């Protein structure tokens, strides 16, 4: 129906305001991407430059 | 009379 | 798997645990076939916020 | 003599922040 | 148009020299109570109708929480 | 989805000081002008 | 009655100009028979007006007030320019009289 | 030997307006808003520069090349943002000198009032149009839904429709109309702005005591010169810290996907800055009662002069009225926390009971609440 439930807040390595992404968990995540998601979703906006 | 007249303290103001 | 490990590790905390016996109450009175569109949706929403606020409080720490 | 030592700075507390997070911190093994 | 804007008949100003004063003379301890005292004399016309509205918002939130829950 | 990420956070870092640098020096530039006005003292005496 | 003149007298209090010395007049929106009000006043009174429309500006400036012993009670507020103001709305009234007919 | 500053062709004007025009020496921090909504228009106009010069928006992929500004032009997110987000602060510090002016008593001024509604009435409309223009879902189904509005007048909304649309969903050339009045009505903001200006010149400033300000005056530089640039520096700092740390903050995401009719969205409002005056669309249940309850509440606010039955000008020396005026402010953020909430229990009726009260304060209470306040001064 209409109720839905909203996701908690985690402690993620970006969340803080000075906080940077960590970039060998970009990188497994886009290894993921690859194995996995490429098969269903896209990146139309993204290259590989 | 212009000699009744004097500047106010600026103590609190002043270096 | 780590979550799994968080699931259980803070399963038995009291709110989830009241919230779970309330699912397993509503889980005996629907079983009764009253041929109703009532389910257990709300208190199931409501044991799922509970766990998975416990989950986003300590979660990240076990993984890489 | 001042604004070179100011985006170094700036720069130099921005990886003290974000130790072993950037991609120049990860330039030894993925190279 | 300075010199024909009004006209004004026996007042005297004193000032002075930026240079010979401080710029923030006893800032704290005569700041404090003159913000204190403008709160004071403003938060009684201020304040209520933005409690009356928080307590509008909540009320709001708390019926679009209370929407169905499962009713009997 | 935010490839700008880390460069924007890090123009916010020289944000940050650039503004910590420059607003106590306008604020006290200010105070500084404005202090002939707010020592300035009145007084009246009709003849 | 007696607790409309105490409810008036709190509201006096409560507007706030006594607080900066001005007088009740002295806070008119300066209209165009407010304006020939002031220019038939006379000239100590115009000179006390202007004196106090000065320092109400440079006391609103440092945002401070006056002393509780400075402030205008309610005894010295007297009404200088309301017979120049009801004078000048008489005229005013009298001429667009005249004017409609 | 002649003074360069009082004989120059050129620089008469600039001093004129800039230097040595007399100000009140009590003005508070209110009226620099003004002086920081003109700086923003301009920068406005200079991101405005920077979404044309390097780009090439489209009819049909307007999204696609929003996205390549974003990730394949160099600082294009940076001046995306601070043009969305400078809107935004734009609408804020507009609010704010509303405010100052409905406050103050500053509506005296007749026609620099009214030169203030035909700005407003542009900016509403350059707001709407840019934010119909980046082609996203909900910026869809707003300007289809609002032209839907706004086709029902006969001869100059089904004409205007053909004209501006080409076909009704897509069709070689859609948006060029669009991006051709949004390009070009800023810059009849800035000669409004600058009418406002000539006109403020010449009637002179307010102070906040709303009295005659003739006996103390002071030239506008030194000090009020600084006073705007720390107005500016701070305003700035404000701006790109919307833009550079919380950009998605008083925006949404529900704009971030490529717009498809056969698609409806789930939740659909205007941007922030519109979303009380979509509450009165939501109040009123007629779509030409609800377009002109929109011209009504902005022509009650030009209509705020002739309301003004108390001989005070400013309020400071108004506590009845000072009081409804925070009951109306705080009916204003409860419209625009209505006009975002959809349309249910209760919140119709919340919206019925907030317009029905935005509307008798500023109509009926409040020159009622001045003729009281009258009266107990022993003025008549
Ligand atoms: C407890 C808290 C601290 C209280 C305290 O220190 O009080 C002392 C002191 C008391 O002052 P006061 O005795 O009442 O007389 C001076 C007046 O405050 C009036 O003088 P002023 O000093 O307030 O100056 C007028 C006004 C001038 O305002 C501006 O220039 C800003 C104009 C508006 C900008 C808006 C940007 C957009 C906002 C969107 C929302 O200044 C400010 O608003 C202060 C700006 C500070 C910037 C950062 C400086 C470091 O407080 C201040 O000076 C307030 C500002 C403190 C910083
Ligand atoms: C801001 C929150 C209120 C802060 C506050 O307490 O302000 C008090 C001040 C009035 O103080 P004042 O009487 O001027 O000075 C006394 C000195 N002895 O109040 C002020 O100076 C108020 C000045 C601003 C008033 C407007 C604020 C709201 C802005 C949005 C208005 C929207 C109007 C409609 C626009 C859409 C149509
Ligand atoms: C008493 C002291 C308390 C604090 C203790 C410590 C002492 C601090 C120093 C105090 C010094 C004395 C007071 C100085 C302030 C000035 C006087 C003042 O504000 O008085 C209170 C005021 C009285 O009213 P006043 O305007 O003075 O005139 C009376 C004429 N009948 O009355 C008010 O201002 C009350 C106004 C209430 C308004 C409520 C509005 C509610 C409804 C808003 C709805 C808005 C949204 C609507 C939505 C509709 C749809 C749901
Ligand atoms: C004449 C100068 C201007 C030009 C050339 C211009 C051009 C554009 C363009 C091309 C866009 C689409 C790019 C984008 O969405 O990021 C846009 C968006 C927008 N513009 Fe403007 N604009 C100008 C001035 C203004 C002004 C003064 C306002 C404020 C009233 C404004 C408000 C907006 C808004 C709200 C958006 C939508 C931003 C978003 O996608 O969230 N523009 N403008
Ligand atoms: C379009 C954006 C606007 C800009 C850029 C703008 C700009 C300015 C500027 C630079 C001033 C002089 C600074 C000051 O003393 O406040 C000013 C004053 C003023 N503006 Fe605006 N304005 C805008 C919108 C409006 C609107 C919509 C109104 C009407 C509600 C308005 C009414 C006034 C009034 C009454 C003053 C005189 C202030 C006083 O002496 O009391 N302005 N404006």
């Amino acid at each position: 129906s209409d109720l839905e439930l909203h996701p908690p807040s985690y402690p993620w390595s970006h969340r803080g305001l000075l906080s940077s992404l960590d970039h060998t968990s970009i990188r497994r995540g886009f290894q993921v991407y690859k194995q996995v998601c490429s098969s269903c979703h896209s990146m139309d906006y993204v290259a590989y430059r | 009379s212009h000699t009744d007249v004097k500047v106010p303290d600026f103590s609190d103001y002043r270096r | 798997d780590p979550l799994t490990t968080v699931r259980e590790h803070c399963e038995q905390l009291e709110k989830c645990v009241k919230a779970r016996e309330r699912l397993e109450l509503c889980d005996n009175r629907v079983s009764s076939r009253s041929q109703t569109e009532e389910d257990c949706t709300e208190e199931l929403f409501d044991f799922l916020h509970a766990r998975d606020h416990c989950v986003a409080h300590k979660l990240f720490k076990n993984l890489k | 003599f001042f604004e070179r030592a100011f985006d170094q700075g700036a720069d130099a507390i921005y990886e003290h922040i974000n130790e072993g997070k950037l991609w120049k911190h990860i330039k030894h093994k993925y190279e | 148009e300075f010199g024909n804007l009004a006209r004004i008949r026996h007042v005297i100003s004193y000032s002075l020299s930026p240079f010979e004063q401080r710029a923030f003379p006893s800032y704290f301890s005569k700041g404090i109570p003159n913000v204190l005292r403008r709160t004071r004399e403003r938060i009684l016309r201020v304040a209520p109708p933005f409690v009356v509205v928080y307590l509008i918002y909540t009320w709001g939130n708390q019926e679009f929480e209370q929407s169905k829950r499962k009713n009997p | 989805s935010e490839p700008e990420h880390d460069h924007r956070k890090r123009m916010g870092l020289k944000m940050l000081l650039m503004m910590g640098l420059l607003l106590p020096l306008t604020y006290a530039m200010k105070r500084h002008k404005w202090s002939v006005l707010k020592s300035r003292k009145l007084a009246y005496r009709p003849p | 009655s007696k607790w409309l003149d105490g409810f008036r007298k709190w509201y006096y209090n409560a507007a706030g100009f006594n607080k900066l010395g001005l007088m009740r007049d002295d806070t008119l929106h300066e209209t165009e028979d407010v304006k020939e009000a002031i220019r038939r006043l006379p000239e100590d009174l115009y000179n006390d007006r202007m004196f106090r429309i000065k320092r109400a500006l440079d006391l609103t400036m440092r945002h401070q007030i006056l002393p509780k012993d400075q402030w205008t009670k309610y005894e010295e507020d007297k009404f200088y320019l309301e017979p120049y103001l009801k004078e000048v709305i008489r005229e005013r009234k009298e001429r667009e009289e005249w004017a409609k007919k | 030997m002649t003074n360069m500053r009082k004989t120059h062709p050129l620089f008469k004007i600039i001093n004129h307006s800039f230097i040595d025009l007399p100000a009140p020496s009590n003005i508070s921090s209110w009226w620099n808003f003004g002086s920081l909504l003109g700086v923003c228009l301009m920068v406005q106009i200079i991101t405005g520069l920077f979404l044309a010069m390097h780009y090439t928006s489209d009819t049909m992929t307007a999204f696609s090349s929003v996205t390549h500004i974003c990730r394949d032009v160099n600082y294009g997110w940076l001046i995306r943002y601070m043009h969305a987000n400078g809107a935004s602060m734009f609408f804020i510090c507009l609010f704010l000198h509303v405010g100052r002016g409905l406050y103050y008593g500053s509506y005296t001024f007749m026609e620099t009032w009214n030169i203030g509604v035909l700005l407003l009435f542009a900016v509403m409309a350059t707001a709407f149009m840019g934010y119909v223009l980046p082609w996203g879902q909900m910026s869809f189904w707003g300007a289809t839904v609002i032209t839907n509005l706004l086709s029902a007048i006969p001869y100059i909304g089904t004409t205007l429709v053909e004209w501006i649309w080409g076909g009704f969903s897509v069709d070689k050339a859609t948006l060029t109309r669009f991006f051709a009045f949004h390009f070009i009505l800023p810059f009849i903001i800035a000669a409004l702005a600058i009418v406002h200006l000539l006109f403020l010149h010449e009637t002179g400033s307010n102070n906040p005591t709303g009295l005659n300000s003739d006996a103390d005056k002071i030239p506008f530089h030194p000090y009020y010169t600084i006073k705007d640039i720390l107005g500016i520096l701070i305003m700035f700092l404000i701006l790109m810290t919307l833009v550079l740390f919380f950009p998605d903050m008083l925006g949404d995401p529900d704009n971030y996907m490529p717009a498809n009719p056969l698609n409806t969205p789930p939740h659909i409002k205007p941007e922030w800055y519109f979303l009380f005056a979509y509450a009165i669309l939501r109040s009123i249940p007629n779509k030409l009662g609800g377009v002109l309850a929109l011209i009504l509440s902005i022509l009650i606010l030009a209509l705020m002069p002739f309301l003004h039955t108390s001989k005070q000008r400013s309020l400071m020396f108004r506590p009845i009225t000072q009081i409804l005026y925070w009951i109306l402010v705080a009916n204003l953020l409860i419209l625009t926390w209505i006009g975002g909430q959809p349309v249910e229990h209760p919140f119709i009726i919340i919206g019925q009971l907030a317009s029905i009260s935005y509307f008798s304060i500023i109509l009926i209470l409040m020159p009622i609440s001045g003729i009281i306040e009258d009266k107990m001064l022993k003025l008549y």
